[PDB]
RNA sequence: GGUUAAGCGACUAAGCGUACACGGUGGAUGCCCUGGCAGUCAGAGGCGAUGAAGGACGUGCUAAUCUGCGAUAAGCGUCGG
RNA sequence: CCCGGCGAGGGGAGUGAAAAAGAACCUGAAACCGUGUACGUACAAGCAGUGGGAGCACGCUUAGGCGUGUGACUGCGUACC
RNA sequence: AGGACCGAACCGACUAAUGUUGAAAAAUUAGCGGAUGACUUGUGGCUGGGGGUGAAAGGCCAAUCAAACCGGGAGAUAGCU
RNA sequence: GUGAAGAGGGAAACAACCCAGACCGCCAGCUAAGGUCCCAAAGUCAUGGUUAAGUGGGAAACGAUGUGCGCGGAAGAUGUAACGGGGCUAAACCAUGCACCGAAGCUGCGGCAGCGACGCGCGUUGUUGGGUAGGGGAGCGUUCUGUAAGCCUGCGAAGGUGUGCUGUGAGGCAUGCUGGAGGUAUCAGAAGUGCGAAUGCUGACAUAAGUAACGAUAAAGCGGGUGAAAAGCCCGCUCGCCGGAAGACCAAGGGUUCCUGUCCAACGUUAAUCGGGGCAGGGUGAGUCGACCCCUAAGGCGAGGCCGAAAGGCGU
């Protein structure tokens, strides 16, 4: 069965990483969450 | 005089290991070493070990001869168990439990 | 029920069995002693004996049967040229089987098999 | 001001545990069981504080009535004569001395069959 | 089908009553080595009834 | 005396139970506090294009991680203690 | 030092106030699992107790019964929420 | 020539059996349908929740769908257990 | 009226029927309902009648030379099974009588408590004490604060675990062992104050059970090596399987799994000397391969711009 996860780096920067996080204001916000939350990884960039 | 020799964290679960245990108790300790060379258990292994642990702590440690030594008291005692997943069918997890214990031999000489 | 059946399964087909004793036979015959378990040892008897039979009457027929037996010139060679004249007087019973324990890794009941003047 | 329940609870049921020491398997060993069985137990034993009386003045009554039969009158007559008598042991004695003085109780059943005639 | 009711320890000991090991009744002593060893079986040192049969 | 007959009859524990002794497992309990929680009195109420918050990588006699630090890298100068 | 696989683990020795404080480490409860001992248990039917109760074992200090353990047999008795 | 035929790769999933605490949260085995097309497939892109998409089944939208998931209102409300 | 919210005795068993309302203790007595052959306590009781059907111990309509209450009618499915059983010719039925048994009822003895009356908290006396929802009263215990820079405590605290004593209870005291540094009277004060249930939560540990299973029925055998140990590791010889793949090379994806040495706790569904496991070391070399780069597609972003409460949407 293919299952739902099938990986691609580009599309998982391009969908979630830190330069579209940053693109948009909700991105921003979910990294200012992400951020006062202390999280070790922002993105999925690292 | 009795002398222990102990073995701690024996991979194998204690109730495998006392069926090897029981036929060694009271035994004289030729008699004990002959019956578990024979005995087709690892838990033979395991438990004769030990014996031959404990008679040579007895002629060292304690100065007795062996020909003089019973096995006294034998007793197998569960040790901590490790905890581990086995996968089974439709995605349940179930726990497996890799048992050990403790094997100790008692040997004297009276 | 078996009733009377003779001739060991050991949990495998056929050919696999006959296989694995062509192979066995022709390891006994070479080595002139192995170490196998004590059921593979007994039926291995019913499997080389006849072969030494075989052998017992040197022939290009009779070698051509212990070659379609244990395919293999080597040990056909053996057979007919010392083992054959080694029992030539000998009435069966070219083997013999000597029990020796237990298997460590599975607690098989392992036995020697030889041949008896080796 | 938060309070720790352990050693108070601790004690509570070891104090059940000490109660139902000799009980089978669970009833020994696990609180939740061990506490049904004492308390089972405690009414068991009030119900037969009472019964212990039934039963031991049934016994003292077939003792009195066997040695009465053996002196040659039934239970319920002697007792009559007994009370035609004016004779006021109890049967608890009177069981006694059935068991270990046949004459006694010999002498109590002529008393009581005088009393009778 | 599963158990309304843990069984207890005292049937658990009364099902393994027969699980108990037996020991080997006596071992036989080569004539000629002096081992013991299982009877009708090879000595540790290839010894079986007073002859050596397997070299080492 | 012996035999026979009749009657009655303990001694067994494969295991199991109860009690006790000694253990194992387990990590409760008690005790402990370099952690928290709530405040009081003060302080400071911002940081950032002189590049922030937050990171990546590096940096040691250093293999790792943490702390510090930034190719001048567990630190450099100067003034004072 | 010794057994052990140049193991694991253990027994000694030593340290220590204490290793039954030995790092799987303060105290170490209970479930659960054992070993030893006493008693019971292989003609016996059911909430497994309770009332009666023999026998046995054990500890006793007017030498007497007492205490403790067990519980043959027997009355009654269908858990808790 | 052909939404032509038979039939592998490939795509599907009609039947039966097995499996159904599976080898597998949908498979395996034997058969079966399409197999130059309204085909199939890689990579990338777009459509976002009362919204999308739908040769239309209330299908699918991350094993979740007669209204996804996550956080919040929120300790909703519960004459009920 | 009882149960609900009520135990006890009887009706075999049997909430609701009968008797009777449990404050506690007693190895005393008398009774109730109901009983008195044995199970099973008490009459194989007495007197006088009836029944022959095991009626008693299941039932009609109707029918019968039964007899001084009895018969047929009267068939069910696991087992007698429509007396509780054994059994009973009374141990059935009726009447009379006297006995006895029979309850946690009543009485006796000892104890406790509530309420009330009389007299000075005490006494005397009467009486009461089943209990759910619920109301009232009185306490125990736990943690913390004061008392307390007190008191106890290394001559052993808390905790743990036994034992004994003690109280109506929650409990309390003492003490052996363990433990090794805390504890805390008293009277007050405050509570995260008491657990067996919530398909409660977390951890631990059981059960089934040494059971099922060990994951493709392509398949192994033997010799040698090494090793503590070899079915599985290495070598060899056979053997079998794939071969439009189960071979080879990449992309994606992964990220050191690669190679060597070493180790075998854990991991590997077994063993393991072996390993994609632990540990250490090594290994990836580009002008030409690829990326980067140049160029664009779908699409994205988008100076200005257009639009929009704001955020933002679209777009040159
Ligand atoms: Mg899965
Ligand atoms: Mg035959
Ligand atoms: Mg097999
Ligand atoms: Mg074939
Ligand atoms: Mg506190
Ligand atoms: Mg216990
Ligand atoms: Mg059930
Ligand atoms: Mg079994
Ligand atoms: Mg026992
Ligand atoms: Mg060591
Ligand atoms: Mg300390
Ligand atoms: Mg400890
Ligand atoms: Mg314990
Ligand atoms: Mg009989
Ligand atoms: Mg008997
Ligand atoms: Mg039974
Ligand atoms: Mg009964
Ligand atoms: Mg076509
Ligand atoms: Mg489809
Ligand atoms: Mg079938
Ligand atoms: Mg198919
Ligand atoms: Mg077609
Ligand atoms: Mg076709
Ligand atoms: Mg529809
Ligand atoms: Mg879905
Ligand atoms: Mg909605
Ligand atoms: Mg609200
Ligand atoms: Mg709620
Ligand atoms: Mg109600
Ligand atoms: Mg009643
Ligand atoms: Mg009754
Ligand atoms: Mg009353
Ligand atoms: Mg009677
Ligand atoms: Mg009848
Ligand atoms: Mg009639
Ligand atoms: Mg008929
Ligand atoms: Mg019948
Ligand atoms: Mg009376
Ligand atoms: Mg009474
Ligand atoms: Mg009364
Ligand atoms: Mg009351
Ligand atoms: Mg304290
Ligand atoms: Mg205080
Ligand atoms: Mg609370
Ligand atoms: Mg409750
Ligand atoms: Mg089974
Ligand atoms: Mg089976
Ligand atoms: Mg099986
Ligand atoms: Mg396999
Ligand atoms: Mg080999
Ligand atoms: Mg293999
Ligand atoms: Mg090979
Ligand atoms: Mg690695
Ligand atoms: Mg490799
Ligand atoms: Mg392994
Ligand atoms: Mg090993
Ligand atoms: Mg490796
Ligand atoms: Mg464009
Ligand atoms: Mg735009
Ligand atoms: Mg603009």
């Amino acid at each position: 069965m293919k299952r739902t996860f099938q990986p691609s780096v580009l599309k998982r920067n391009r969908s979630h990483g830190f330069r579209a996080r940053m693109a948009t204001k909700n991105g921003r916000q979910v990294l200012a969450r992400r951020r006062a939350k202390g999280r070790a990884r922002l993105t999925v960039s690292k | 005089m009795e002398t222990i020799a102990k073995h701690r964290h024996a991979r194998s679960s204690a109730q495998k290991v006392r069926l090897v245990a029981d036929l060694i108790r009271g035994k004289k300790v030729s008699q004990a070493l002959d019956i578990l060379t024979y005995t087709n258990k690892k838990a033979a292994v395991l438990v004769k070990k030990v014996l031959e642990s404990a008679i040579a702590n007895a002629e060292h440690n304690d100065g007795a001869d062996i020909d003089d030594l019973k096995v006294t008291k034998i007793f197998v005692d569960e040790g901590p168990s490790m905890k581990r997943i086995m996968p089974r069918a439709k995605g349940r997890a179930d726990r497996i439990l890799k048992r050990t214990s403790h094997i100790t031999v008692v040997v004297s000489d009276r | 029920m078996r009733h009377r059946k003779s001739g060991r399964q050991l949990n495998r087909n056929s050919s696999h069995r006959q296989a694995m004793f062509r192979n066995m036979a022709g390891s006994l015959v070479r080595h002139e002693i192995i170490k196998t378990t004590l059921p593979k040892a007994k039926e291995l008897r019913r499997v080389v004996e006849p072969l030494i039979t075989l052998a017992k009457t040197d022939s290009v027929a009779n070698r051509r049967l212990a070659f379609a037996r244990t395919r293999d010139n080597e040990i056909v060679a053996k057979l007919f040229n010392e083992l054959g004249p080694r029992f030539a007087s000998r009435a069966g019973g070219y083997t013999r089987i000597l029990k020796c324990g237990f298997r460590a890794g599975d607690n098989a009941p392992m036995a020697y098999i030889e041949l008896v003047d080796r | 001001a938060r309070v720790k329940r352990g050693v108070i609870a601790r004690a509570r049921h070891k104090k059940i545990l000490k109660q139902a020491k000799g009980y089978y398997g669970a009833r020994s060993r696990v609180y939740r069981v061990a506490f049904q069985a004492v308390i089972k137990a405690g009414q068991y034993a009030y119900r037969d504080r009472r019964q212990r009386k039934r039963q031991f003045r049934q016994l003292w009554i077939a003792r009195i009535n066997a040695a009465a039969r053996q002196n040659g009158i039934s239970y319920s007559k002697f007792i009559n004569g007994l009370k035609k008598a004016s004779v006021e042991i109890d049967r608890k004695i009177l069981a006694d001395i059935a068991v270990f003085d046949k004459v006694a109780f010999t002498a109590l059943v002529e008393k009581a069959k005088a009393a009778l005639a | 089908a599963v158990q309304q009711n843990k069984p207890t320890r005292s049937k658990r000991g009364m099902r393994r009553s027969h699980d108990a090991l037996t020991a080997v009744t006596s071992l036989s002593v080569d004539k000629t080595s002096g081992e013991k060893h299982l009877r009708h079986h090879i000595t540790a040192d290839g010894y079986y009834r007073g002859r050596k049969v397997i070299a080492k």
